[PDB]
Formats: C-alpha cells, structure tokens, sequence
C-alpha cells in the first residue's frame, strides 16, 4: 500500500 | 436450448459501458444477481498506476483497474470476446484492493 | 475562496447514480482523478449477503457493497450529507474484497 | 471467503 501510493503521488 | 452465456472471472466481454471490459466477479455471483464487476479497457498505455496492459493486439487492451463498476450485464449486452491471462487478472484485482483500502 | 469539498473515504454523499452513496476511495485519489469509488444505499434490509446496515435513521440507510462503482463525482453532483461509522466502512470494504477475490 | 460463499449459496 505505502509503496503504491508513493508511486501514485510521484506520477501526479 | 435454454442455457446462455453468463460471464465468469477473467472473461473479456464487449459491453455498452465500463466497449471492452474484464469481468472480476465469479460465475456463482453473476448467475444469481444479473450483475458483475468489471473493469474497462482503453487504448493507450501511459504508465498510469492503475493501468494493467493486457497481452495480445487489441485496440482497447489496457485495463483501468480503478474504474471498476458493477454492471447489469444482460441489459448492457455482454458478449464474450475472449479472456485475459491469469496474471493480468491477478494484477487488476491487486490494484483494486489497494484502492479499496 | 478557491477550495471546494473533495470526497474522502467514509463520506456519505448525495449523488445522481450509485441517491445516497458511501465513498470508499481516499482523498488523495479523489482529488487528482475526478473519480471516486462508492457504494449505493437503498431502503430495505433483507439479510442480503452483501448488504451493510448503516446506523442512523435515514430512508436509504442499507449499503449494497457489491454494487460498488467508479463515478465522476463532480459531474454527478456529489454533495456531502454526512459520514458512516468506521465499523460500517470496514464491513463494506471486506465484502467488496470477497467479491473481487 | 469459503464461509461467505457458502452463505451466499444458502441465501439464494
Ligand atoms: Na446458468
Ligand atoms: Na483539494
């Protein structure tokens, strides 16, 4: 979960 | 002949809403409720966190896992086009689980 | 004043599709995509496996966890009506996870 | 999962 949302924030 | 196709998980179906869609819910559910969960496919791979690229060469072959939706599959005209690979189905489900939290 | 409400998980919102709905996806997602996941509420408790009865006295206070749907919350007019209890939100999510498999 | 779908089948 934590990795995923880090990557989501980075994308946007 | 009374039996008719009922979506099952992993099926790629042509449907009028969210045209290609991947079915996530199982036959036992789809057969009793008239509904199934499915994820729409689109054309372009972007590296979007919730996209899953499907193998094969179809025009709309990128599934958008975050846009999962319950659909009334008879009313939307669900016709089976084929299947997605098991590994693709499992990546879609994992991404939805992250969104649901 | 430029800030405007953006749904967050646990919010009960009045929305034009699937009128009351419970928001499942988090603010960080809802704020960037214009979309959120939500579950519709209906009137009658039936013991249906995917229903979750919400506390309070509202007319449409039974959430149908299996009818989760991504919605474009601005276009559907999402207005916040209140919240659901944390335990209700967690039961909804668990039931969706079972359906996703 | 197994309990849940047992109950679902029983309901219907
Ligand atoms: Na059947
Ligand atoms: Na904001």
């Amino acid at each position: 979960s934590h990795l995923f949302w880090a990557q989501f924030d980075e994308y946007f | 002949m009374v039996s008719r196709y009922v979506p099952d998980m992993g099926d790629l179906i042509w449907v009028d809403f969210d045209r290609p869609a991947v079915v996530l819910s199982p036959f036992m559910y789809n057969n009793k409720t008239g509904m199934c969960l499915c994820v729409p496919c689109t054309t372009q791979s972007k590296g979007y966190p919730f996209e899953v690229v499907l193998s094969g060469q179809e025009r709309d072959g990128v599934a958008l896992a975050d846009q999962v939706k319950s659909i009334a599959w008879r009313a939307r005209g669900a016709t089976k086009k084929g299947t997605v690979a098991p590994e693709e189905l499992q990546l879609i489900k994992a991404k939805i689980n992250v969104l649901i939290g």
